[PDB]
Order: C-alpha cells, then sequence, then structure tokens
RNA sequence: GCCAGCAUCAGUUUUGGUGGCAGGAUAAAUCCAUAGGAAUGUAGCUUGCCUCGGUAAGUAUUAUAGCCUGUG
RNA sequence: AGAACUGGCGAUGCGGGAUGAACCGAACGUAGAGUUAAGGUGCCGGAAUACACGCUCAUCAGACACCACAAAAGGUGUUAG
RNA sequence: UUUGCUCCACACAAUAUAGAUGGAUACGAAUAAGGCGUCCUUGUGGCGUCGCUGAACCAUAGCAGGCUAGCAACGGUGCACUUGGCGGAAAGGCCUUGGGUGCUUGCUGGCGAAUUGCAAUGUCAUUUUGCGUGGGGAUAAAUCAUUUGUAUACGACUUAGA
C-alpha cells in the first residue's frame, strides 16, 4: 500500500562508532573492524545522538519495507559480534564410530580433517574461514567451538563442517551420526 | 569570419508513406533545432536547396542544385513536407539539404 | 471521461386519471449531456415501472461543488460486477472535489478489479465530516500531524536526445 | 573517536515549501504547498505570482530550497500575508537558481545588434583575462 | 550538430540504447559506441542467460554453419539487437550500419575524446528502483567471451591515465577561474552582466 | 520560346494572434462581512524533568497561527 | 453433414488484421489538394520513448476480435474487498 | 622486358562522393548521492557553494575577408624549424623548450568595394588514378616445363635442380 515512511532504530553501545559511507558500512569495537555492503537494499541512514542511528524507507511496498528490518538485524549482529562476539559449540553424535577430527594445515590454510566418519576410509576437509578461531573445548566429551566477530562467516563454517559429514544410501533416522550445533550464544557471555 | 552560412541545417527522411507505399511526390524534412509543430511553423514556405556533386560540367560549374520549398508540418516532433520541382531521388535518404530564409516574415 | 456532476429530474407523462406525478430525481456522474438522461433512465427502470417513452425528463442542472480548493476525504459505496458474481464495496479517496474522486474511483476499478464503466454501479458519494472516522490505511496515513517526506531518485526529462554529463538524481 | 553518519537530507514535502511551476498556463511562477493530498499531488497556492489554488501532480512542479511558515489548509489571504512576511520574493531572486533563469531570459532578448557588442566586448575581456595569465 | 557522436554505453538498457541509435544512423549519423561490456538488460541475471541458451538451440540442422550465428562479444551482442531493428537486407540499410562502430573498452583515438550518453536509454534513469539487471560483461563470459580480464586490465591503465589527464586540467581550470574572478568587477565585465554575459 | 522571383486577386484548404457578446446557482470559487463549531489544538496557564529552554501531557476554542460550516 | 433469414466470396481490386476467397474499413475513369475510416504512433515503419491513475517480476512472463487453444483444482506471491 | 620501381615538392588533367559548410569540447565512481573551493589532526573529515540541463563553453568584426598609419601592452593565434618526453587496445596522436616569421578586432585613423543590375549552391570540400617535371632511395621473384613420393581422381601438396 505503500507506506509513506517507516523507519528503525540501531542503538550504538558506548565502545562502538559506527561509520556509515554512501551505503557501506564499518562498525569498529574492541574486539576489531567489521565490514559490510548494503548497496543492494537502497535505505537511508541517519545519526541522531551519537548513540542511535535511524534507518528509513519512503514510499515502500511490503518487500521493500519487509528488507529494512533485515538491514537493521545485520547492522545489529555485526554490533554485536564486535563488543560480544559469536561462539558456536558443535557436538559429536556417533553410535559406533569415534569420529576423529582434528585441525591441519595445508600450505597454510587452516583446514578441518575428519576422520573415520562411520568407519569411513575418505578424509573431509573443511577451510578455517578468516576470522573464525576454532579450539577444541576440554571439560566436555567431544565437542568444538566455533568463535569470531561476523555471525554470517561462524555460522556458516559450522554449517559446513555439519554439511561435510551427511549420511548417504542409509535410513538418516537410524544412522544419526553426525556433527550439530548445539549451542549458539555470545563469547562475553553474561557480561 | 570562419562562418558564412545564411541556411538552417536539415535531413532528408524519407518520402512521405504508409508501412507498405509511399508517396515519391513528398519528401520528409527535418530542420535542426526544431522540435514542435509550434517551431516548425517559421520554415513553411521556405526555399529548400539540395546541392550535390558531378563529374560533369553542364553550364559552367559541377554543382548541381535540386530546388523546392517546404509545404507543412509533420508529426510532433518537428519534422515538416517538403515538395520539389523534381522529386528527391531516394538515396539521400539522411542526406543533408538547405533550409533558406528567404521569402522573409521578419 | 472527465466526469461531472449533474441532477437529473424525470416523470411519467401526465395523463387525466394521473395528472401531477412523482417528479424522480437523481445525481449522475457522466461525460456530457447525453450520457447524464441515459444513465437516468437506466438506473429508473430499475426501481419503478417506467421508460424513457413512457415517461418525460423535466431538468437537468450540472452540480459543481462548494470548494474546488479544500482537500476532502471521501467514504464511496459501488455496487459492480465481476467475471463471476455481483459485489458491493466500499473505499475512500482524498482529493480537492466530488468529481474527481469518482474520477479515481473508476480508474481504481478498471485498475483493481477490471471493472469497466458499465459494470459499475456508483451507490452514494459523502464526505467524511470527522478525521479519525476513516477506517482504510491508505487515506488514514496521510492524516498524521505535520506530515512531510522527500521525494528521492527524481528523474529529469531530457529534450535533447544526448547529454554531455551523467545525470543526477538529487532532490 | 565519534560514529559519523552521511545526512542525506534532501527536500521533503511540506506544508510551506516553495515550489516552481514546470509546464502549464503558469509555466514557470512560483507557488507555495498547502495541503498534501496524496505522495503524488499537492495542493498549492500562487497568489502573488497570479497561480490560483488548485490541485497538482508532483511531477508538473519543481520543489525550491526555500521555504517558510504556513498553517495547514490556508486560504489565499493568509498565504498572501506570510509570503510577504517571509520575504520569499528576493529570497528566490537572490539565489542562483532564480539568476540562470534570468540569464536565459535576457540572452533571448539580445537583437542582432547588441549581439554585436557581446562579441567586441567578450574579445576585450578576453585580452585583459589572457593577458593576466601570463604571469602566474 | 556533430560529425561523430561517441557514446558511453555503461549504465545503459541494451534495447532501448539499439534504438535511439538505429534511428540516428538510418538519419545519416554517424555513431560510435565504446564500453559494450558494461551495458546492461533489464531482467535478472538468470533470466538473461537462459534468454541467451534458448537463443543457442536455434541453428540449421543440417549445416551448422549456415545457420543462425550466435556471437558471444558484448559489443556483437549489443550490435545484434540494433541489426533487428534496421532493415539490414536492403542497400540503404547497409549504408546504415557503415555509420557504426561498437568497441569494447575505450581504445584509441576514441580515448580522448569526448563521450556522451543517451539518458532515455539509461538504466538509474530509466529502471525503477530495486529492479534487477544483468550487465553485459558477465553474461557474455557465462556465454563464451573470452577477453572479460584483458578488457579490465586495459580500463585500469587506460582510468589512471585519464585521471592524471584530469589533475591536471583541474589544476588550470582553477587558474583560469582565478583570473576571470580578478577581471570579474571591471567595467568591460559589467557590461558584459547587463547583456546576459 | 524554356525556367523562375515579387505584388494584387479568385477557388479549395491548413495554422496562429485578437475583440465583443449570451448562457449556468445570471457558474460554482477566491475575496469581503457576520454567527456558530472543532482539532492533525495557536497563544496563554498548570503539571511533570531537563545542557536556564524546549521538550512530554492536561487545560485553554483565537489569543503572539489559524481552520471549518452556515447566512449575506 | 443438413436446413432459415440476411450479408458476402464466386465475379473484387484498394487501406487494415505480419501472412489469408469469406473478417474490419471501404468498393475502383485519369490527376492535384485537403480530411478521415478500420488500424496504429520505441526501432524496423509514416506517426507522441505523449500525458494520467493503478497492477504485474514470471528458474517455460505478457503483449488486441474472426485466429491460430488450454481446464478442473491449488498458492501468508501481491493487491483490493 | 629499350629507361622500369618507390618516396618527397608542385604542374595539369581525369575520377568519384550514403553527403564538411565555426569546434567529435577526453576523470573515475555513485545515483536512498555527487562535483568544485577552502581548512586541518588527511579522513568514509569539517565548513562553503553548485546542479533544477549543451538555451553551455570556446570561437566568432575586416574584398570568401583587401592595402596602409599610429597608440597601448610583451599577451593571443597560424606556419615552417628545433629541444625533451609520453602513449601498443586499432599506439599513428598528446604534451613540451628555444628562436624566426605572418596576422592580431586590445584602442584610434586613411584608402578600395558598385554593374552578379530585384534571388538563382552561384562553385572555396576530399577520394582515387594518370601524365609531367627535379631530388633523393634499391637493383627480385613466382608460375609453366623437368623432378620426389611423407601426396595424389584431376587440380592441389611436398621435395630437388646454375
Amino acid at each position: 500500500m505503500k507506506y509513506i515512511q517507516t523507519e528503525q532504530q540501531i542503538e550504538v553501545p558506548e565502545g562502538v562508532t559506527v561509520s556509515i559511507k554512501s551505503r557501506i558500512v564499518k562498525v569498529v569495537g574492541p574486539r576489531g573492524t567489521l565490514t559490510k555492503n548494503l548497496k543492494h537494499i537502497d535505505v537511508t541512514f541517519t545519526k541522531v545522538n551519537n548513540q542511535l542511528i535511524k534507518v528509513a524507507v519512503h514510499n515502500g511496498g511490503r518487500k521493500h519495507v519487509a528488507a529494512l528490518r533485515t538491514v537493521k538485524s545485520l547492522v545489529d549482529n555485526m554490533i554485536t559480534g564486535v563488543t560480544k562476539g559469536y561462539k558456536y559449540k558443535m557436538r559429536y553424535v556417533y553410535a559406533h564410530f569415534p569420529i576423529n577430527v582434528n585441525i591441519v594445515e595445508k600450505d597454510g590454510a587452516k583446514f578441518i580433517e575428519v576422520r573415520n566418519f562411520l568407519g569411513d576410509k575418505k578424509i573431509r576437509n573443511v577451510p578455517v574461514r578468516d576470522g573464525v578461531t576454532i579450539e577444541f573445548s576440554t571439560n566436555v566429551k567431544d565437542e568444538i567451538v566455533l568463535s569470531g566477530n561476523s555471525v554470517e562467516d561462524v555460522s556458516q563454517n559450522a554449517a559446513d563442517l555439519q554439511q561435510i559429514c551427511r549420511v548417504r544410501n542409509k535410513d538418516i533416522r537410524k544412522f544419526l551420526d553426525g556433527i550439530y550445533v548445539s549451542h549458539k550464544g555470545f563469547i562475553t557471555e553474561d557480561l | 569570419a570562419e562562418s558564412h552560412r545564411l541556411y538552417v541545417k536539415g535531413k532528408h527522411l524519407s518520402y512521405q508513406r504508409s508501412k507498405r507505399v509511399n508517396n515519391p511526390n513528398v519528401s520528409l524534412i527535418k530542420i535542426e533545432g526544431v522540435a514542435t509543430p509550434q517551431d516548425a511553423q517559421f520554415y513553411l514556405g521556405k526555399r529548400i536547396a539540395y546541392v550535390y556533386r558531378a563529374s560533369k560540367e553542364v553550364r559552367g560549374s559541377k554543382i548541381r542544385v535540386m530546388w523546392g520549398k517546404v509545404t507543412r508540418t509533420h508529426g510532433n516532433s518537428g519534422v515538416v513536407r517538403a515538395t520539389f520541382r523534381n522529386n528527391l531521388p531516394a538515396k539521400t535518404f539522411g542526406a543533408s539539404v538547405r533550409i533558406f530564409l528567404y521569402p522573409s516574415n521578419i | 471521461a472527465h466526469f461531472k456532476e449533474y441532477q437529473v429530474i424525470g416523470r411519467r407523462l401526465p395523463t387525466e386519471s394521473v395528472p401531477e406525478p412523482k417528479l424522480f430525481r437523481m445525481r449522475i456522474f457522466a461525460s456530457n449531456e447525453v450520457i447524464a438522461k441515459s444513465r437516468y433512465w437506466y438506473f429508473l427502470q430499475k426501481l419503478h415501472k417506467v421508460k424513457k417513452a413512457s415517461g418525460e425528463i423535466v431538468s437537468i442542472n450540472q452540480i459543481n461543488e462548494a470548494h474546488p480548493t479544500k482537500v476532502k476525504n471521501f467514504g464511496v459505496w459501488v455496487r459492480y460486477d465481476s467475471r463471476s458474481g455481483t459485489h458491493n464495496m466500499y473505499k475512500e479517496i482524498r482529493d480537492v472535489s466530488r468529481v474527481a474522486a469518482v474520477e479515481t474511483l473508476y480508474q481504481d476499478m478498471a485498475a483493481r478489479h477490471r471493472a469497466r464503466f458499465r459494470s459499475i454501479h456508483i451507490l452514494k458519494v459523502a464526505e467524511i465530516e470527522k478525521t479519525a472516522d476513516v477506517k482504510r490505511q491508505y487515506v488514514k496515513q496521510f492524516l498524521t500531524k505535520d506530515l512531510k517526506f522527500p521525494l528521492p531518485h527524481r528523474v529529469q526529462k531530457s529534450t535533447k536526445t544526448f547529454s554531455y554529463k551523467r545525470p543526477s538524481t538529487f532532490y | 573517536t565519534d560514529s559519523i553518519v552521511k545526512a542525506s537530507n534532501w527536500r521533503l514535502v511540506e506544508v510551506g515549501r516553495v515550489v516552481l511551476i514546470k509546464k502549464g498556463q503558469s509555466a514557470g511562477k512560483l507557488a507555495a504547498i498547502v495541503e498534501i493530498i496524496d505522495q503524488k499531488k499537492v495542493l498549492i497556492d500562487g497568489p502573488k505570482a497570479g497561480v490560483p489554488r488548485q490541485a497538482i501532480n508532483l511531477g508538473q512542479v519543481v520543489l525550491t530550497p526555500l521555504t517558510f511558515a504556513l498553517p495547514r489548509g490556508a486560504r489565499t489571504a493568509t498565504v498572501s500575508k506570510k509570503w510577504a512576511a517571509a520575504a520569499v520574493c528576493e529570497k528566490w531572486a537572490a539565489s542562483s537558481w532564480a539568476k540562470k533563469i534570468a540569464q536565459r531570459e535576457r540572452r533571448a532578448a539580445l537583437t542582432d545588434f547588441e549581439r554585436f557588442q557581446v562579441m567586441v566586448l567578450r574579445k576585450q575581456k578576453r585580452y585583459t583575462v589572457k593577458k593576466a595569465l601570463a604571469k602566474a | 550538430v556533430e560529425p561523430v557522436v561517441v557514446i558511453d554505453g555503461k549504465g545503459h538498457l541494451v534495447g532501448r540504447l539499439a534504438s535511439v541509435v538505429a534511428k540516428q544512423l538510418l538519419n545519416g549519423q554517424k555513431i560510435v559506441v565504446v564500453r559494450a561490456e558494461e551495458l546492461n538488460i533489464s531482467g535478472e541475471f538468470f533470466r538473461n542467460k537462459l534468454k541467451y541458451h534458448d537463443f543457442l538451440r536455434k541453428a540449421t540442422a543440417f549445416n551448422k554453419t549456415r545457420g543462425p550465428f550466435h556471437f558471444r562479444a558484448p559489443s556483437r551482442i549489443f550490435y545484434k539487437a540494433l541489426r533487428g531493428m534496421v532493415s539490414h537486407k536492403t542497400a540503404r540499410g547497409k549504408a546504415a550500419l557503415e555509420r557504426l562502430k561498437v568497441f569494447e573498452g575505450i581504445p584509441p583515438p576514441y580515448d580522448k575524446k569526448k563521450r556522451v550518453v543517451v539518458p532515455q536509454a539509461l538504466r538509474v534513469l530509466r529502471l525503477k528502483p530495486g529492479r534487477k539487471y544483468t550487465t553485459l560483461g558477465k553474461l557474455s563470459t557465462s556465454v563464451g567471451w573470452k577477453y572479460e580480464d584483458v578488457v579490465a586490465k586495459l580500463e585500469a591503465k587506460r582510468k589512471v591515465s585519464s585521471a592524471e589527464y584530469y589533475a591536471k586540467k583541474r589544476a588550470f581550470t582553477k587558474k583560469v577561474a582565478s583570473a576571470n574572478a580578478t577581471a570579474a568587477e571591471s567595467d568591460v565585465a559589467k557590461q558584459l552582466a547587463a547583456l546576459g554575459y
């Protein structure tokens, strides 16, 4: 119905300063810097009080205003990822074969090396994407932890590890072996 | 000076025509700087010359002229109709013609 | 075409048994004089036992509304034919005059429900004298206090076919 | 440091914005937006320049940076009083916008003779300018 | 009003540009189009890739050599659109196509000549904001064009030398602008301003 | 003799500028005067807490803006 | 395949429906000027990339009677009731 | 092969024109953003300004643009030389140093125009080729025929032969 004006509010915490280009967005924080291209949304930004930055669409339709909240949730996860950080925990599920996972190096490319999945002789190599650090957490049996600033890079690398261990030519309802995300929180949790 | 031009530039567009039939008795002319029938009304009745060269001298020159004049406007975009004493060849679609200022109403 | 509001008054032809007929009146939106008389006969035959031959038109008077400058908000009721059935409808048009509201309605129906002039009945056109008596959102939107908005991405129309600099859409 | 966001503010429409009529009977006169009808057309008034009150599409006008205070629904009498109070007429004239238009209308009115003074003066001014552009 | 018109094709719709240019040639105007690889076609890249593949399956069954030719260059894709808007089979139509040159990137001497645009074919003015568009360079590469990297390299070089030319130009036009300001408020300038100059 | 230019005309036609009238609710409007009303509530007042002054809500029907409707 | 009334083709060109005995317009000596019909006006192609309100994005869109096909049944696609 | 070929200058002819009749006048990028000016702590910076079309800018006066005189500045332009660079995407053009030369409408003077008769494109462009001069520059191959078989219906192919 071509809403005249709809807008959202992006809260800016004390420790970060949001520097927005024409539509290029850069967030700087204690944990680092993040950048994003937003030229495909056709929105406008404006700063109110150096702690709150508005984004608005004028004369927007159903899909145009739907993309408005998406932009707010993208920059918000950009600010959140550089203040608290994003940490994803995955467990290993297996019935008979212990899933052997290690961090290896191939010409300095930081591949994740997965062995013995359902007794397979195949080695599944998952590159570790830049900005995501991975450590095998102790005090928990068969857990892996992925963490970084950007949620999009962290979640994709977590999804890529889960995706590479899909079981084929079997009843996956019975054969449940694989690596699955059990938690999605923040590095600086309960600060 | 550098410029000695006393005529308005113009191009020979086509004959008067339907999509399958044309009338070679009427020619269509575009005048530079003319975009409306209101503006084109100033050049109605002006003398139009088509100047071309040839390898044969006839009466003391190698330049021949096909004289004409502007009769009326054509369309909404400043094109005008012209009729010449002899019909224009139609090899000259997109050739340039000279729209002189005489006869004058200024 | 561009519409005009006429009042049309007609009656059955007088006779010795019953002279002085009832002089029914009806408001018609039409482009010209002949259509206004026609639509009156069309609609009157739907209510009363009368037709053009068995009655007469006594008067026609074009109605042009009092305030061609004050902006109104009109509630409009219609009755239109779809490809499968006949349906009633109610909408608002916010504009400056009564006739321009109907001119908007006919285009609006033709654009959303493909309803042409023949298959539309305009039931009544009334002003919504009170704000907050508006029930549809697309006209309720413009009634806020200190309404203001930009017009981004302005496109200039060029006279010449060739431009010597890349156009800019600031506004 | 400080967070910076490019303002991106551009000629929003409201009651009081001054517009310039592009095409129609007026075609070049100033008018003020009085009421907002819909997103594509508004009611304007041009009483100082002779423009009457009428609804017009926003594609028939161009907004100007000039603006002033009108109450919503201002009739012809009060727009005239607020137009003189806000001094919109010479504020428009002082702008480079109206000067280029006045430049074009002056260049169109130049007779053949006074187009001969222009070339003579321009060659004189060219002599002084290019002389100055030989030592810097 | 111009011997040769050179068009910056970047940010143009291929069909509207083809129509505008096609009329220009039929009216006797010589046209050069450069930077064909940055031309746009309205519609998502997937849509335009399927259209070319549907075009790609049309060939003479018994001899593919005499069949329709599927030209893959961005300049050739624009040329095909323009050829359909012209009676290319007649002598006048062949004469029109001689008044046309389409280039990929900005080659020599056209690299030091003014480029114009056609606003009625420009993408930022024609298309509604948010609509998806295809770039001819990307589309050409997917169907067999080989020189995306060559052209990009030669435009990186060309734009560097072009920015060098402009930086000198801005310095000189500042120097001239300062002189005109000093030469202003002179009695000669006052009379010029009275006449609109 | 052949081909043209200009002027004054006649017939046919195409395109502009401009004058006087007649209608209509003897256009409706704008404008002027008067009465009443309301908020997308102007001034003023009060309350709340503020970078000493503007916010936020309550009152307030023209006041340091105005608007609507009727009648003439 | 077989009839009724009327109009046509046969026996008929011309403008239009790209194309077509039958549709639409209009029927014809040789020419000139003007104006139109039906159909059209991005380019081919003569004629507004006219003006105005809306709707539609289609990973087989749609695009003008005769006519050159598509149905039932479905869709928080989107719009108005 | 009876003086042939190529390049340079003008000398006259022939030839032809998809169509000069002042200038094709050079950032890139974005368009829900930019251009320019200025300042600093050189940035995704601050401040100011501009667009709303090239309807611009430049050029533009003189016998189709003549012949002379003076004044003011030391600039502007064309031309043949010359110094140094840059450009390979189809560069074949762009910038620059020095001197010479013509003009200069930056300003003020003197002489000439007529008769093409009341308009007649009223002829000023560039394409190619040829014949002449005078001034340099350099002195080959291919095919047929014979021959080979890595080839072959014939052509064609591949070899050899002072």
